[PDB]
């Protein structure tokens, strides 16, 4: 008897579910290529250990991304 | 209200019945013991256990009955053999829970155990 | 993340109001009275229940405004701080930029 | 019937602290790792618990008196006793105590306890005599010296015989939170070991439900029963009561209050707060948690 | 594009009842066919428990004038169950009748009985001629007239004091505004309908959560686990999939709820046992389609569940839409209609979880894992 | 434009709901129903569009 109050709502939260999605591809896909790293390190003396994803690990992230995911609950 | 208890089972002569008062939980007591009483007849003592492992027995209850109690399952269990009608009673399981140093004794709820070959 | 976790635990909990009625379960409602009073106590559950999801809907909608202004922030951070050089003062950290 | 008391003497009496002590379980739910805000009718934290020594003793050579006065029931009483020899046995309820009225009593005459709900005649001094050493050999022999008459036994209740056999610092502990709402009586207790306490410690501990009672009668009023060590004419050498006041038992009055109870993954109380008691108390059940940040 | 287009929930197969096991009769007669009902300011109370009760019986019975029921209805009666009822009787006039009924003033109703604003339960009232009046009059019915406060609601009120209606003190004597604290009924069979006599029984009930036993008469079924079942333990109904739960409960307690507004879990009253209680299914379905331009193929998700239920969920019954078409779980459900495909492409329609699903070629709808852009390596 | 449009026609759509009482349409509660009860009526309506 109410009418279509039900499917405003609904709506809504759909419309902000779609925005997340949006939000998310933004913010990271903004590279066409997926690009690597030579398995040399010359980088003149340059150290990227702590931020290059690491292949030992079962996922692959880096050692700063596992302390991030670790520290949010 | 505490504890409660269920069960029962009619019986032919000759027969055995495996009734537990199933306790309601984890309880503490010192002797969980069981009763019976059939109309015509004052309250009367079948078969005790205590919680050190001394089992009572009434005069007329040697041979055939036998209380065994599950502590990972909290239930007595009385295993009644060899019945006969004069063995049909309302029967009952009293609780030793300690109040004031003992007593407030739980066998208001109890099961119809009756021996009848009809 | 506390914020969502709580507005949630919020909408879940007005569940157990009665919002003037005699319970705030409707089966019981439902099992207990005849329709010609069953709805009246049914039609106070209902506004109650409605004016709680609506405010739980509005704060949603204001919360992911924000929420994607700081995601379009994040964007053009990629865009300017990573991708390349920026001259704009601290849009990049204190300092001079470097990468 | 009743008889009298002879040596009565005079001690100002004593206090004593309650913190964390006297919570019972409020309704019949099961929770499981979660801390919930009820409201209820607890004894508030950190109260001033009268304290009664058993055996009022004057000096330590043998004088002695009994301490059981009559006492208000104001909204439910929390009652715990520290004994090592079952010196307390009981009580009486009730408004005025005499015919006129109808009056609860609940005691442990030693075979059996016994509730009933009569018109009790009540006597000034309510004792259970007990004759430890009277006769020649050493055994315990009781004495009923409540009442004069009963009438009207609405309500009765007996238990199944048993006997207390003992054959001397081991204390116990005896909590009760008595409770008349609606005309149901409540009971809940329990029951912990303790060794070598002058007082009752602190602490926590959780009352579970004993009995609900059907008793439906006007309670205002209450007293304490306590076992006669001794005779009344010439008991004996000396040190009639037991050990001289060792036993003695606490007294609190329940109010309404709001607590915030945390329940374990086994779902028993393990901790709580008082709301109304300070600030900090008040941060901590606003924000719904034991631990406040800055 | 991905339509949400309704929601589905599988339906409950069986409905199930568990009552306690007594096996008794209240005894309704007593209270009713009582030959001397008492007076007003005094009444009576008599608890009833641990029976059954046909309340059928009573409201079928057509001796009874009024049967005006608060917060329950009386048909309905029957199926509920109450920890006890407690009854209470007593003799009024016809015109006084009103005056049982909560949220009144009366002299009867301040004075005599106040009921509870929230009062649940029913009233009886029949009327008495032939049996509580006489050609003589029977006055041994009282009556209360003067009071210093109005009565608590189910408060009884004996005392006999001379009132003093004036300043002076009656000091327990009669004179100068000072009247009989209990006057008397004139029950002659020469007065008029609305003074004549009427019994009057009030029933109240109490719904509390609580171990009951005035249930009423209903049979109890078997325990049937591991299925989605409509289930009544003790008066509660439910719906819900319950199997065995290891929560130790204590001895005193009956039901479980950890976010307060759930029960979560019960105890079967006849076999002291626990079982927990949880939804049976639900979620949103999802139609993933190309234009009306490419085709009229279709594939469905059911958003969030375990589709071995799928087929039993919920005449527009596809259930399987193209069991052909190998189903297979994703994160976000099972997909139906589509082909699952390890060749990996760029997102056209978003499923979710890394899975997205095309139209291509003959021409079927596949799902693949989308692919984050072409390998290079400086 | 489309949610705009969108939300103006459910707005004009909404007039078309009951509310819980008699009828959606003024008019008709009005010639009907005298003041005592077609104020109630009136206020359920009221409620609903406001
Ligand atoms: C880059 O830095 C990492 C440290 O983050 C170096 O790893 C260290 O290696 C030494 C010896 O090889 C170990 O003793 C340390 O324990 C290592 N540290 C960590 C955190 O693993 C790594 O060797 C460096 N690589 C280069 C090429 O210089
Ligand atoms: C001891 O004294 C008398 C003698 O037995 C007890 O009896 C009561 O005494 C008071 C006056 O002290 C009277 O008002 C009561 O009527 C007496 N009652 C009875 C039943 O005799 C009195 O109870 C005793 N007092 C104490 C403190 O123990
Ligand atoms: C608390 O008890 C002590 C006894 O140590 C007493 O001196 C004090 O007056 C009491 N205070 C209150 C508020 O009861
Ligand atoms: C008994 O002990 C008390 C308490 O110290 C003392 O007052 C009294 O003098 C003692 N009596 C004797 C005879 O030593
Ligand atoms: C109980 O009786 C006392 C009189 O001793 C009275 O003051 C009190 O109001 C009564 N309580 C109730 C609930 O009637
Ligand atoms: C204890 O009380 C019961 C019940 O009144 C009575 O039968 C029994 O004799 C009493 N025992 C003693 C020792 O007083
Ligand atoms: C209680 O018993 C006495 C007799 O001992 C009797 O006179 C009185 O009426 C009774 N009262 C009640 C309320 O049963
Ligand atoms: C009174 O009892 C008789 C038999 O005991 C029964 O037939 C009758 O119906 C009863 N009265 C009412 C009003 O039910
Ligand atoms: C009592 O319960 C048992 C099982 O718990 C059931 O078999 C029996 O039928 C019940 N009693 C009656 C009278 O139905
Ligand atoms: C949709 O279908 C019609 C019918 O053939 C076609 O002409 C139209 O171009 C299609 N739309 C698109 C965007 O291709
Ligand atoms: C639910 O799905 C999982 C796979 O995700 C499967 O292992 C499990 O058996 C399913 N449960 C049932 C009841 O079929
Ligand atoms: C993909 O290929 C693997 C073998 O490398 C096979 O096991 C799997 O079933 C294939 N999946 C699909 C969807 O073709």
């Amino acid at each position: 008897q109410y009418g279509s109050f039900c499917t405003q709502l609904n709506r809504a939260l759909t419309g902000i579910a779609v925005e997340q999605d949006k939000n998310t591809q933004e913010v990271f896909a903004q590279v066409k290529q997926i690009y690597k790293t030579p398995p040399i390190k010359d980088f003149g003396g340059f150290n990227f250990s702590q931020i290059l994803p690491d292949p030992s690990k079962p996922s692959k992230r880096s050692p700063i991304e596992d302390l991030l995911f670790n520290k949010v609950t | 209200v505490q504890l409660q208890e269920s069960g029962g089972g009619l019986v032919q002569p000759g027969g055995s019945l495996r009734l537990s008062c199933v306790a309601s939980g984890s309880v503490t007591f010192n002797s969980m013991g069981w009763y019976r009483q059939a109309p015509g007849k004052q309250r009367e003592l079948v078969a005790q256990i205590t919680a050190g492992g001394d089992t009572h027995y009434a005069d007329s209850v040697k041979g055939r009955f036998t209380i065994s109690e599950h502590r990972g399952k909290n239930a007595v269990y009385l295993e009644m053999h060899s019945l006969k009608p004069e063995d049909t009673a309302v029967y009952y399981c009293h609780l030793q829970v300690p109040f004031l140093g003992g007593g407030y004794d739980y066998w208001g709820q109890g099961t119809q155990v009756t021996v009848s070959s009809g | 993340v506390n914020q969502n976790a709580q507005a949630l635990n919020t909408l879940v909990k007005q569940l157990s109001s009665n919002f003037g009625a005699i319970s705030s379960v409707l089966n019981d409602i439902l099992s207990r009275l005849d329709p010609p009073e069953a709805e009246v106590q049914i039609d106070r559950l209902i506004t109650g229940r409605l004016q709680s999801l609506q405010t739980y809907v509005t704060q949603q909608l204001i919360r992911a405004a924000e929420i994607r202004a700081s995601a379009n922030l994040a964007a053009t951070k990629m865009s300017e701080c990573v991708l390349g050089q920026s001259k704009r003062v601290d849009f990049c950290g204190k300092g001079y930029h470097l990468m | 019937q009743c008889v009298n008391l002879t040596t009565r003497t005079q001690l100002p009496p004593a206090y004593t602290n309650s913190f964390t002590r006297g919570v019972y379980y409020p309704d019949k739910v099961f929770r499981s790792s979660v801390l919930h805000s009820t409201q209820d009718l607890f004894l508030p934290f950190f109260s001033n618990v009268t304290w009664f020594h058993a055996i009022h003793v004057s000096g330590t050579n043998g004088t002695k008196r009994f301490d059981n006065p009559v006492l208000p029931f104001n909204d439910g009483v929390y009652f715990a006793s520290t004994e090592k020899s079952n010196i307390i046995r009981g009580w009486i309820f009730g408004t005025t105590l005499d015919s006129k009225t109808q009056s609860l009593l609940i005691v442990n005459n030693a075979t059996n306890v016994v509730i009933k709900v009569c018109e009790f005649q009540f006597c000034n001094d309510p004792f259970l005599g007990v004759y430890y050493h009277k006769n020649n050999k050493s055994w315990m022999e009781s004495e009923f010296r409540v009442y004069s008459s009963a009438n009207n036994c609405t309500f009765e209740y007996v238990s199944q015989p048993f006997l207390m056999d003992l054959e001397g610092n081991f204390k116990n502990l005896r909590e009760f939170v008595f409770k008349n709402i609606d005309g149901y009586f409540k009971i809940y207790s329990k029951h912990t070991p303790i060794n070598l306490v002058r007082d009752l410690p602190q602490g926590f501990s959780a009352l579970e439900p004993l009995v609900d009672l059907p008793i439906g009668i006007n309670i205002t009023r209450f007293q304490t029963l306590l076992a006669l060590h001794r005779s009344y004419l010439t008991p004996g050498d000396s040190s009639s009561g037991w050990t001289a006041g060792a036993a003695a038992y606490y007294v609190g009055y329940l109010q309404p209050r709001t607590f915030l109870l945390k329940y374990n993954e086994n779902g028993t109380i393990t901790d709580a707060v008082d709301c109304a008691l300070d600030p900090l108390s008040e941060t901590k059940c606003t924000l719904k948690s034991f631990t406040v940040e800055k | 594009g991905i339509y949400q287009t309704s929601n589905f929930r599988v339906q409950p197969t069986e409905s199930i009842v568990r009552f306690p096991n007594i096996t008794n009769l209240c005894p309704f007669g007593e209270v009713f066919n009582a030959t001397r009902f008492a007076s007003v300011y005094a009444w009576n109370r008599k608890r009833i428990s641990n029976c059954v009760a046909d309340y059928s019986v009573l409201y079928n019975s057509a001796s009874f004038s009024t049967f005006k029921c608060y917060g329950v209805s009386p048909t309905k009666l029957n199926d509920l169950c109450f920890t006890n009822v407690y009854a209470d009787s007593f003799v009024i006039r016809g015109d006084e009748v009103r005056q049982i009924a909560p949220g009144q003033t009366g002299k009867i109703a301040d004075y005599n009985y106040k009921l509870p604003d929230d009062f649940t339960g029913c009233v009886i009232a029949w009327n008495s001629n032939n049996l509580d009046s006489k050609v003589g009059g029977n006055y041994n019915y009282l009556y209360r007239l003067f009071r210093k406060s109005n009565l608590k609601p189910f408060e009884r009120d004996i005392s006999t004091e001379i009132y003093q209606a004036g300043s002076t003190p009656c000091n327990g004597v009669e004179g100068f505004n000072c009247y009989f604290p209990l006057q008397s009924y004139g029950f002659q069979p020469t007065n008029g309908v609305g003074y004549q006599p009427y019994r009057v029984v009030v029933l109240s009930f109490e719904l509390l959560h609580a171990p009951a036993t005035v249930c009423g008469p209903k049979k109890s079924t078997n325990l049937v686990k591991n299925k989605c079942v409509n289930f009544n333990f003790n008066g509660l109904t439910g719906t819900g999939v319950l199997t065995e739960s290891n929560k130790k409960f204590l001895p005193f307690q009956q039901f479980g709820r950890d976010i307060a507004d759930t029960t979560d879990a019960v105890r079967d009253p006849q076999t002291l046992e626990i079982l927990d209680i949880t939804p049976c299914s639900f979620g949103g379905v999802s139609v993933i389609t190309p234009g009306t331009n490419t085709s009229n193929q279709v594939a469905v998700l059911y958003q969030g569940v375990n589709c071995t239920e799928v087929p039993v969920a919920i005449t527009p019954t596809w259930r399987v839409y193209s069991t052909g078409s190998n189903v297979f779980q994703t994160r976000a459900g099972c997909l139906i209609g589509a082909e699952h495909v390890n060749n990996s492409y760029e997102c056209d329609i978003p499923i979710g979880a890394g899975i997205c699903a095309s139209y291509q070629t003959s021409q079927s709808i596949i799902a693949y894992t989308m692919s984050l852009g072409a390998e290079n390596s400086v």
